[PDB]
DNA sequence: TCGGATGTATATATCTGACACGTGCCTGGAGACTAGGGAGTAATCCCCTTGGCGGTTAAAACGCGGGGGACAGCGCGTACGTGCGTTTAAGCGGTGCTAGAGCTGTCTACGACCAATTGAGCGGCCTCGGCACCGGGATTCTCGA
DNA sequence: TCGAGAATCCCGGTGCCGAGGCCGCTCAATTGGTCGTAGACAGCTCTAGCACCGCTTAAACGCACGTACGCGCTGTCCCCCGCGTTTTAACCGCCAAGGGGATTACTCCCTAGTCTCCAGGCACGTGTCAGATATATACATCGA
């Protein structure tokens, strides 16, 4: 039972937020059960959208439409943009 | 001078404004209302006759339930008449706000 | 402005089909206040609906998923 | 020699991870090169934020450990988390504490 | 070479099993999908769907119009029990309200 | 362009011999018969992903019939289609 | 010999209810209605305590839910004890029926 | 008769949390009612997961489906 | 407004049990190369959406009773807080143990997949009967008396 | 009770346009073969859920007394309904155009696929300190 799961990429999140703090196995849980909620909610949008399109791939597009679609309108706009960022720097290496 | 009792005139336009299936909202001035909201998102934006006919039926839709909530909300306040409290009342219980 | 073009009577007629006797003078500004809230809310959907597909033509299929998006499914369009 | 996609776009949130995931997931026939690179960087931002506010929370109650009950109250307290996680029930996580005005004496 | 017999007569169905294969399976729903779950879908579908034209056609004949209209829809969908709770949260353009007055607003 | 169209109006004569549907009634259920197949076929692909399973079969299609049908409506929409699955399998 | 006025205990309890989070509800009468009320859709069906704890939680939330918006229907009203009106106008205006 | 088991300061302390001063008598018999209805809906779906999963114990990740399913999503099980 | 008596954080020692750190290994994520198919680009062209003009009038805006309902005040008696003895049962700890979930090993029957091929379903064209509408009449609420 | 008045159902006659049927006529659903493989089936293991059993004690409860307030009654008064009068812009029909939403043809480049290897992350073991808990103290408040 090779069970994977987010707990050292969200802990790696909280020391770079907070050096000097903890998250509770209850709590990572719910970090847990939070990310998979997330990821699956946009993945779903997405493919909503692609199939809405006759398109048959899920691109950069696709999830810029989908959190833009999902997240409230700040956290859309800081999302969008950390993404665009993050994929900019990715092509770029 | 025939004088209709107030209240009269209340029960039975319900009965008419519940037997029809009209729209009860005049289709331009919605339509007008859909383009300036819409104008904030995008510039020079156009609209499908069927895109703005299916949110002008959401909209009624959505006004019917809401004020079909607050006539509860009214009713449960022992009176008649809908007050706006009744109206915050039932979109913060709907979970809107 | 263009909320104005809602008028009393429409809201008197939309209170009317809900089913109630006698309106207040102060729900007729909270009733287009709430509307223009939803219209913003369903508007918002669409019209990025229609970005994505790289179109300046909102459709009713843009309309139709955006209120399915938020729980607000409609037949007959589609 | 190899270097991981994660670190390849300054990011923390596994790339590949996401990217078989899309895989499995049945989403599409096809999943791009940079929608994983894109997803996995979302996530991480709404991480970043969710455990920023579940920190500062915690040290306002002199806890340097987060529980559950710190990651409620940040969830609720924020305008747009609350409302991106209106209908979601946290485990062990509690209400915010109001009481009306009207039955206070 | 034999008579190409369609799936859904050889399944006594009217609802299509071939068409409902091919959304199943360019639906992106499963890698695979079974022979019989397009058969079993369909015969569901068409179950509902002639619940639900029976109830619109009853609620018509009390209107004594025989073609039916979205307000029949919405009239038979709103009346059951099961089906109004199945079709919650849509809404039938053109269907309006079905007719309801609270017993207190009424005079007297 | 694909639509019910013809199907529901074979039901609808089956049903009703005598009774005529409009142009928009036809198209409301067209909507209906669409958002019950995808919602039945997102569950019925949402329990193969629970359970590991790379195929959708009659089982699947039975539990989301169960799932998304309340009380009666879902004993005679198995019942119906165990009767339509067995037809078929003979 | 001195006693506590009306509605002070009420708030030394919504305070401390509210800035701790707990169960409220004792675990194994809990289990057992859960058992009872599973018994009557598959016989001799087992169960995990990790089940039963979401199940617990989940219907603590959703009655701390259902009693604000109970609580905040009957204060609409221009009263403060909650009656079981109140509780069915909340689910009917929230749709549950 | 596990029902009555849910009792009287039971449910007064989850109006407390829920921040309510007074209760009414029949508070306590129609919230045992809407708890019945909650949990045998709730139920109801995660023993239909059970038999699709050809098993005979419910698991946790069972009934997060099923709070999934009707709209109550649950953090902290899975 | 205060003597004073509570459940309100505050100040400090003792376990202690979850938490974060070595660790190792195997398995999924990177590099390396093909290809071939989904998708961007280009042109086009025809639907349809925007725009605006004139006529009709149903609908909206406005003003004026005035009456029925929203709301404030009082009385009461009735149900709902509060200590308290108890008794009722609920967590808390320990073990038995066994049905049953989870992982393995065949291998078989079932699901793609591709080459005809054909009939069922789709697009376009009548075409007439259902239904909308109008106009006069019988019929049924209504509200002052 | 009741009758003039006002809606309201009803029935006959007229129109007109969508529902329905028919006729080509593509294209995708059917047949029929292979080809691989998902899970069907049987089996072994070990694990955690069920049952008991007793202990100690939280708390549920049934019972009293005081009283806060939920509700009904009285009264006021005010604002919203009903109707008549006066705009007015919504609606319908029409015409013009342009623009952009679907299409068809052509690359083309990007990802599925397959082979190879390695490093990272997850299961395991473990020393450690964040925090619950026990004990005594400041301290914002119901009655005269």
């Amino acid at each position: 039972s090779r069970k994977e799961s987010y707990s050292v990429y969200v802990y790696k999140v909280l020391k770079q937020v907070h050096p000097d703090t903890g998250i509770s196995s209850k709590a990572m849980g719910i970090m847990n059960s939070f990310v998979n909620d997330i990821f699956e909610r946009i993945a779903g949008e997405a493919s909503r959208l692609a199939h809405y399109n006759k398109r048959s791939t899920i691109t950069s597009r696709e999830i810029q439409t989908a959190v833009r679609l999902l997240l409230p309108g700040e956290l859309a706009k800081h999302a969008v943009s950390e993404g665009t960022k993050a994929v900019t720097k990715y092509t770029s290496s | 001078p025939h004088r209709y009792r107030p209240g009269t005139v209340a029960l039975r336009e319900i009965r008419r404004y519940q037997k029809s299936t009209e729209l009860l909202i005049r289709k331009l001035p919605f339509q007008r209302l859909v383009r300036e909201i819409a104008q904030d998102f995008k510039t020079d934006l156009r609209f499908q006759s069927s895109a703005v006919m299916a949110l002008q039926e959401a909209s009624e839709a959505y006004l019917v339930g809401l004020f079909e909530d607050t006539n509860l909300a009214a009713i449960h306040a022992k009176r008649v008449t809908i007050m706006p409290k009744d109206i915050q009342l039932a979109r913060r219980i709907r979970g809107e706000r | 402005d263009n909320i104005q073009g809602i008028t009393k009577p429409a809201i008197r007629r939309l209170a009317r089909r809900g089913g109630v006797k006698r309106i207040s003078g102060l729900i007729y500004e909270e009733t287009r206040g709430v509307l223009k809230v939803f219209l913003e809310n369903v508007i918002r959907d669409a019209v990025t609906y229609t970005e994505h597909a790289k179109r300046k033509t909102v459709t009713a299929m843009d309309v139709v998923y955006a209120l399915k998006r938020q729980g607000r499914t409609l037949y007959g369009f589609g | 020699k190899a270097k991981t996609r994660s670190s390849r776009a300054g990011l923390q949130f596994p790339v590949g991870r996401v990217h078989r995931l899309l895989r499995k997931g049945n989403y599409a026939e096809r999943v791009g090169a940079g929608a994983p690179v894109y997803l996995a960087a979302v996530l991480e931002y709404l991480t970043a934020e969710i455990l920023e506010l579940a920190g500062n929370a915690a040290r306002d109650n002199k806890k340097t450990r987060i529980i559950p009950r710190h990651l409620q109250l940040a969830i609720r307290n924020d305008e747009e988390l609350n409302k991106l996680l209106g209908k979601v029930t946290i485990a062990q996580g509690g209400v915010l504490p109001n009481i009306q005005a009207v039955l206070l004496p």
